[PDB]
């Protein structure tokens, strides 16, 4: 599985630019796609989404009326067209795949992105910012304004890990399920409006920033992020 | 419904669209069952027939129709447990060898079983009599007394052919079933048209039965 | 002099159920969901409307002679509905015959999707054409549909309407039926002791019932406006009830003598 | 010496018959006569899954009592969602002549087979987001009738060549062959402890096998025609059969003979499938007369009828938690009852 | 068919030497399992509509 994004550069305000992403290694037409951008010294932010089969398209309120998303299945390529660029659009853009059926794990693969330089919503709170910590147990908390538990018995909360210089990686989906390829020392539990992620027997390759994300309703929102040092 | 729930129903609808498209393509096909004894001419019944153990399936295209032929001779088991799979076929093709004096009374017995089966009450049969060139070059040496001891009549080739065909037709006891007979040799290369005419007459009778005239 | 009306009571009552049963069977039984049963359903709907909206109301206009003291806004509705539903019954017979003609002559192509498309077009056209003939006098004015004098309500007697309504409702479709069923007889014989007898018996019944139930009515309607013949009122009523009688033998031909239809009838 | 060995068979035959009579002092109906009847069981249709375009031949529940798999002659393999009536996967098949299917206990694999004399294994949870063929097992000389999973690496199959076999998926080779039947094997049931299993064939006999040693332990003969279905009791010490003579029978392992017979004078058609309930009190059977009957396993009385199909009922199934029953038929539909 | 005859005789001896119990005890053990699990069978005793997923 591979996802490579192209485009980027330096563009004057008011101009236009087009970004493209290539896929090779998986059934492209069966997956939905997202665009997520991260400011140079800030966190994550959802942008756009196009469904599998090109039937549902969603936009964020910030970029509505200026951005357009499209896909070309036979060539396995995803596009993003931008017009009337401001100085608040300078960020690094990511491509994320997601598939939706009973028992699936969405947001399970991210791709290295490109950098662009232009020169009634649920609030998710991460009170802590930095925690100093090998061979120890650490817990990270999260909070929401609205309850994330649905009448079908499902709680929608996602945990991500981003090591320095690397794309984010999925850790926990739903509320407690452990993603494939993740060591069994990660556990996730919580109740409505209160959630916790626990790590037992901390080791190397566990330093980074941890993010919250809710999938109850659009637009999708993230948390601030908690950093582990030393 | 949740956001992830609405994305699940869209996947289901796209699956149902693909199934519907596949059904339309498969509906415009003609399916036939190929039966007979060993070394009788089943494998080389149509010259332009391509192949695409268990069950052997061969197909060919004539005029503007697609034909599918199924040969089940490798199933050396009880037929009563899998014969109902081929219940919706258009017709049955039966091949017999006139030269083999020992294969008869086994071809006749197998003909009686299929022709009086419960799942084939109203299924027509196209009958093929193979190796007419060898039969006319053997009757002089063997006066048909080996296969049919209770046979009295001329030793001519034409009379022998009429006697063999009448024996196969005697096993039919039904008012909504017909048998089409045709004699062919090894060098003959006109058999796709014979099947085309037989199938054409079968559908006409079926449509007449629905109206109620026949 | 009164038991005759009792006989007509059974005719109007039974016809409403022989067809209601057919409509219920088609929807209830999942086996009757193929292509050729759509045309059978259309014939039943037209027969029902004659059963409950034409004959029962026209039965009142028999003891009262030629007097209609029931409303000037009601003759226009009753006359229009009488013409509309009767013409639908004639063209649904033609639609069934044309479907059988093309399944025998052209069996390789007239099947699967292309058969359904032509079948549905005929159902659409059989009602569009019927409405044009019925509503034309009431929306232009080719003649008087009603008059306060003597309280008489009756269809237009203008010579232009007589020569156009009768041809487009009976004479044009009659020729199609005769041509189709003659070729079907030729097809049965040329392709082919019981079959010969069954070919003549069934085809004769279909033609004779259709021929006898309508021609006596439609010959008079084409002569009286042109000539000056004044048919006695007794014959004007005998020739009319024969036409209504056809909606009764319709299920006695296209559904009664079918093996697949008998099984569903026994279950209910 | 042939005559002496032929006669020695008859000597050993009467010894087994006489020993069984010595251990039969009372009947099940006589003992269970002082029990209150079950009553009347009425079940309604809750779901109707549609999408198949031909006859349905087999189905199998999952362990979670939520997902299904069904097989049809149109060359399709569909996985359903009972709760929401949704489709999760649709698997094309190389051969359209399929007669059996199964669902792995872990929920990672499915299997199918038929007139191609091959058992195929499919991978559901894998990358690339599609179902792929993982392994094809060959070696049988007749059509496959049934198959069941032991774990992710072992499978047991029965064929129309009068044999049963145990396979290793990774190596793709047989490890044990079970011989002794004289007719085509049609059914196969697996014990809860996965240490024994039973089979029914066309010679009107049933046999009990040991997986580890690959030998036959007991044989049961009570029917007058071929056996089409078989299933264990929930305890694991009894099983039930269904034949073409319009009769179900209950056999016991420890006593090693027949206990009860389920028959009615107005049933002539054969039996396609059988199943039990969670407590083992109700026995469900499918018939060729468009109907499914519910029996009382102890009093041998008829308790209810399920009637919703327009063609032959060909497959049955009861969930692990015993909350619903699903039936499939030849009219390209399947329903869930509760 | 000497080999076939000698194969069937040995199998018959294996089946003819086992331990069997009375049918009366066998039927009693089936009563106990049904009586001990009757309260956890939805098909026997229907569950209330609030606990029925279908
Ligand atoms: N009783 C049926 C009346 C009717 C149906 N179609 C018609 C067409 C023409 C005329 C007419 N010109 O009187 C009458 C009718």
């Amino acid at each position: 599985v591979q996802l490579v994004e192209s485009g980027g550069g330096l563009v004057q305000p008011g101009g236009s630019r087009k970004l493209s992403c290539s896929a090779s290694g998986f059934a492209f037409s069966s997956f939905g796609m997202h665009w997520v951008r991260q400011a140079p010294e800030k966190g994550l932010e959802w942008v756009a989404y196009i469904s599998s089969g090109s039937g549902t398209i969603y936009y964020a309120d910030t970029v509505k009326g200026r951005f357009t998303i499209s896909r070309d299945d036979p060539k396995n390529t995803l596009f993003l067209q931008m017009t009337s660029l401001r100085s608040e659009d300078t960020a690094m853009y990511y491509c994320v795949r997601s598939i939706y059926y009973y028992g699936s794990s969405p947001f399970d693969f991210w791709g290295q992105g490109t950098t662009l330089t232009v020169s009634s919503d649920i609030v998710m709170t991460q009170a802590t910012s930095s925690v100093p910590v090998p061979g120890e147990s650490v817990s990270i908390s999260c909070r929401s304004s609205k309850s994330l538990l649905h009448s079908n018995g499902n709680t929608y909360l996602y945990w991500f890990l981003q090591r320095p210089g690397q794309s984010p990686q999925l850790l926990i989906y739903r509320m407690s399920n452990l993603a494939s390829g993740v060591p069994d020392r990660f556990s996730g539990s919580g109740s409505g409006t209160a959630f916790t992620l626990t790590i037992s027997r901390l080791e190397a390759e566990d330093v980074g920033v941890y993010y919250c994300m809710q999938h109850l309703e659009y637009p999708l929102t993230f948390g601030a992020g908690t950093k582990l040092e030393l | 419904l949740s956001a992830e729930d609405k994305a699940a129903v869209e996947r289901s609808k796209m699956i149902e669209k693909n199934l519907k498209e596949d059904g339309i393509s498969a509906a415009k096909d003609v399916k036939l069952l190929l039966l007979g004894a060993d070394n009788s001419g089943k494998s080389t019944i149509v010259k332009q027939m391509k192949i695409i153990t268990g069950i052997v399936e061969t197909h060919f295209t004539f005029k503007n129709l697609h034909f599918r032929l199924f040969d089940v001779g490798g199933q050396r088991s009880e037929r009563k447990k899998w014969i109902h799979c081929f219940e919706d076929v258009t017709a049955i093709i039966f091949c017999v060898d006139l030269s083999d004096y020992n294969r008869m009374h086994e071809s006749l017995m197998l003909f009686d079983s299929i022709c009086n089966n419960k799942f084939f009450i109203d299924t027509s049969i196209i009958l093929f009599l193979n190796k007419k060139d060898l039969f006319g070059e053997k009757i002089k040496k063997s006066p048909l007394t080996i296969c049919f001891p209770e046979y009295t009549g001329p030793n001519t080739y034409e009379d022998a052919a009429a006697y063999i065909q009448a024996q196969f037709e005697s096993k039919n006891r039904s008012p909504n079933k017909e048998i089409y007979c045709h004699m062919t040799c090894a060098t003959d290369t006109n058999n796709a048209q014979v099947i085309f005419d037989a199938v054409t007459d079968i559908i006409i009778a079926n449509n007449l039965r629905g109206c109620g005239l026949y | 002099g009164v038991l005759i009306l009792t006989l007509l009571g059974f005719l109007v009552a039974a016809t409403f159920a022989w067809n209601l049963l057919v409509l219920a069977t088609i929807l209830r039984v999942r086996t009757f969901h193929r292509v050729p049963h759509n045309l059978v359903a259309s014939m039943a709907v037209s027969d029902v409307l004659v059963a409950a909206l034409v004959m029962p109301l026209s039965l009142v206009h028999e003891l009262s002679g030629r007097r209609w003291q029931l409303g000037r806004r009601l003759c226009q509705l009753w006359i229009a509905c009488d013409v509309l539903c009767c013409t639908a019954s004639i063209w649904n017979v033609t639609a069934i015959a044309l479907d059988r003609y093309w399944s025998i002559t052209r069996p390789m192509e007239y099947t699967l999707r292309t058969r359904k498309c032509v079948s549905n077009v005929m159902i659409a056209l059989t009602w569009a054409l019927s409405a044009v003939i019925s509503l034309a006098p009431l929306l232009f004015g080719w003649g008087e549909t009603y008059s306060e004098g003597s309280e008489e309500c009756q269809v237009s007697r203008e010579p232009s309407y007589a020569v156009f309504s009768t041809v487009g409702a009976f004479y044009l479709p009659l020729c199609v039926v005769l041509f189709v069923y003659w070729k079907i007889y030729k097809a049965a014989k040329f392709r082919v002791e019981q079959k010969e007898q069954r070919a003549a018996l069934m085809v004769g019944i279909l033609i004779g019932v259709f021929v006898l139930c309508w021609i006596p009515f439609f010959l008079t309607e084409l002569i009286s406006p042109l000539c000056s013949c004044d048919i006695p009122a007794i014959w004007k009523s005998i020739f009319l009830w024969l036409g209504y009688s056809n909606s009764f033998f319709n299920p006695l031909i296209y559904t009664a003598f079918n093996k697949n239809y008998n099984s569903a009838f026994k279950n209910f | 010496e042939l005559d002496q060995l032929r006669q020695e068979a008859e000597q050993l035959k009467n010894q087994i018959r006489d020993a069984r009579k010595a251990c039969a002092d009372a009947t099940l109906s006589q003992i269970t006569n002082n029990i209150d009847p079950v009553g009347r069981i009425q079940m309604r249709t809750r779901r109707t899954l549609r999408g198949h375009l031909a006859k349905i031949y087999a189905m199998h529940w999952g362990t979670d009592s939520r997902l299904l798999v069904s097989a049809s002659q149109d060359g399709k393999l569909i996985i359903w969602d009972s709760y929401t009536t949704n489709k999760v996967h649709a698997i094309p098949l190389r051969s359209s002549w399929v007669m059996t299917c199964a669902y792995a206990p872990s929920g990672n694999y499915v299997a199918c087979g038929g007139l191609d004399n091959i058992c195929s294994i499919y991978n559901l949870k894998t990358r690339e987001g599609n179902v792929r063929v993982s392994r094809e097992l060959a070696g049988h000389t007749g059509y496959l009738s049934c198959c069941r999973f032991l774990d992710d690496n072992q499978i047991v199959t029965s064929s129309g060549d009068t044999t049963c076999a145990l396979w290793d998926i990774e190596t793709g080779q047989q490890t044990t062959t079970f011989t002794g039947h004289t007719g085509d094997v049609m059914s196969l049931s697996l014990a809860p402890d996965t240490r024994l299993f039973v089979s029914g064939a066309c010679d009107a006999s049933a046999k009990l096998w040991d997986v580890r040693e690959g030998m036959c332990r007991q044989t049961f003969t009570g029917h007058e025609s071929d056996i089409n279905a078989i299933c264990f009791f929930p305890n694991g010490n009894a099983f039930a059969t269904g034949s073409d003579d319009a009769t179900c029978r209950l056999f016991d392992l420890r006593a090693d003979q027949e206990l009860m017979t389920y028959s009615h004078d107005n049933i002539i058609c054969g039996i396609t499938s059988v199943s039990f309930s969670k407590s083992g009190r109700l026995l469900l059977a499918g018939y060729d007369d468009f109907n499914c009957n519910v029996w009382d396993a102890l009093k041998a009385d008829r308790a209810g009828v399920l009637a919703g199909h327009d063609n032959r009922v060909s497959c049955l199934g009861v969930t692990d938690d015993g909350m619903a029953v699903a039936t499939g038929s030849w009219d390209s539909f399947l329903k869930i009852w509760n | 068919s000497i080999a076939q005859a000698r194969k069937l005789v040995e199998q018959l001896k294996m089946e003819a030497n086992i331990d069997r119990i009375k049918v009366s005890k066998a039927a009693a053990d089936l009563m106990a399992y049904c009586e001990a699990h009757a309260k956890e069978d939805p098909l026997l005793t229907p569950v209330p509509a609030s606990e029925n997923p279908f």
